[PDB]
RNA sequence: GUGCUCGCUUCGGCAGCACAUAUACUAAAAUUGGAACGAUACAGAGAAGAUUAGCAUGGCCCCUGCGCAAGGAUGACACAUUCGUGAAGCGUU
């Protein structure tokens, strides 16, 4: 067991979201029925959250 | 009562004395008449073990084997969609 | 005793404690050997209290 | 196989369970009320309490402070972390 | 990496060996019929009738919805020769109440045979 | 072994009775096979061109640590052209 903390928490947020939008879209979203995107998805993800950072 | 039983075993850890003496009778399954002196059954009187109070945690059980393996039936695309 | 025996029990060799309880190191230390040594508080807190009574 | 080792945290505390009492609000009483009425005659209450609370003679500019009362602006709350009216405050405040 | 695994064992005809990759398998993901199909599929292929027998009735029980799982399994006893056994499968999978095509190649199963009187059943 | 039988009865022996009731991983041994982070030797730190700060994620990987703390190298580990077979099922000429 370990325990959330300062050093592990903007880690255990993001881990967390990307978790939240895996389990939530993945079971939401899909009929891709082989993978659908979740690489890709998160990528989009990520980008995203880029380019708001970037405005 | 049950879930109380198995939590004070758990708590036995936390607070850290057995007399009880125990006889049981035994049948064997091999018989034969020359195998006790020659009764059908044996009785074993069961003594507990004394522990050493100061003896440490004898031996070492940190070692991990994967976890172990029937899925219940499930019962439950246009190209354009694709 | 107590206190050897712990030493022993870990191969401590380079390690010798003495009777007023004060733990020596026998010979400057290597770095693998200094991270191995290291007694934690509780050893210590034991041993301080032991030269206390020894006093 | 039960491990020897402990912790800290782990040590009892707060043995016993706090029931609650009569007043504070047992199930007995809760089963009994008529929480609908209570609730409406609250909300009257509440409703009530709202209610009984409630020269120069050279210049470039004839008077710009005409009609402007403020506004809603620190009334309305907006779900979005960049136009939020407290975010507008924080961003006032700390950049120059 | 599991199939690949498998194949390779049943290359070098450690056919035991195969199974317990395949069961393995199954344990990891019991809904992927890929792998169903190559568990079967290897038994097939080395004449070992009565474990693919097993393994296709396992596979209709979890996974009644595949309907590759019925198609094969028909296939399977109709090569075999066993024309009741196959009589018995179709039985249970028409119980599931499937699809058009399902029901067509029952009807047409039974109109290899001349059977008429059952087709019209 | 101790005591007692107005025991046989001398002071020796013998008898009766009462009390007293099951130790111990027996070895002062013999054998049997995993680890030292020793030196030596070879080789030589994740991320992008380089130099580096780090939190993490996963567990047939651990170590230090009283620790649900924190460290151990972030502990290590993580490597644009263009189609057709073969079989089966279904409907049709
Ligand atoms: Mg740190
Ligand atoms: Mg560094
Ligand atoms: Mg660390
Ligand atoms: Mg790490």
């Amino acid at each position: 067991a370990k325990t959330v903390t300062k050093q592990r928490v903007e880690s255990h947020f993001d881990l967390e979201l990307r978790a939240a939008v895996m389990h939530d879209i993945l079971d939401m979203m899909p009929e891709g029925i082989k993978q659908n995107k979740a690489r890709t998805i998160l990528q989009h993800l990520s980008e995203a959250w880029r380019c708001w950072k970037a405005n | 009562v049950a879930l109380e039983k198995s939590v004070s075993q758990k708590v036995a850890a936390a607070m850290p004395k057995l007399a009880p003496a125990q006889y049981i009778r035994y049948t064997p399954s091999q018989q034969g008449v020359a195998f006790n002196s020659g009764a059908k059954q044996r009785v074993i009187r069961m003594v507990e073990m004394q522990k050493d109070p100061m003896e440490p945690p004898r031996f070492k059980i940190n070692k991990k084997i994967p976890r172990g393996p029937p899925p219940a039936p499930v019962m439950h695309m246009t190209v354009k969609e694709q | 005793n107590m206190l050897n025996l712990l030493i022993h029990r870990k191969n401590l060799n380079y390690l010798h404690l003495d009777y007023n309880f004060n733990l020596k190191p026998v010979k400057t230390l290597t770095t693998k050997e200094r991270k191995k040594s290291r007694f934690g508080n509780a050893f210590h807190l034991c041993r301080e209290v032991l030269r206390l009574t020894k006093l | 196989q039960l491990s020897k080792q402990y912790s800290s945290r782990d040590l009892p505390s707060h043995t016993k369970i706090k029931y609650r009492q009569t007043t504070q609000d047992a199930p007995e009483e809760v089963r009994n009320r008529d929480f609908r009425r209570e609730l409406e005659e609250r909300e009257r209450a509440a409703a009530r309490e709202k209610n009984r609370d409630r020269w120069d003679d050279d210049v470039v500019f004839k008077n710009c402070a005409k009609g402007v009362d403020d506004q809603k602006k620190d009334k309305r709350f907006v779900n979005d972390t960049l136009r939020s009216e407290f975010h507008k405050k924080f961003m006032e405040k700390y950049i120059k | 990496n599991w199939i690949k695994y498998a194949q390779w064992e049943e290359s070098l005809k450690e056919i035991q060996r195969a199974r317990s990759i395949y069961e393995r398998a199954l344990d990891v993901d019991y809904r992927n019929i890929t792998l169903w199909l190559k568990y079967a599929e290897m038994e097939m292929k080395n004449r070992q009738v009565n474990h693919a027998r097993n393994i296709w009735d396992r596979a209709i029980t979890t996974l009644p919805r595949v309907n590759q799982f019925w198609y094969k399994y028909t296939y399977m006893e109709e090569m075999l020769g066993n024309v009741a056994g196959a009589r018995q499968v179709f039985e249970r999978w028409m119980e599931w109440q499937p699809e058009e095509q399902a029901w067509h190649s029952y009807i047409n199963f039974e109109l290899r045979y001349k059977e008429v009187d059952r087709a019209r059943t």
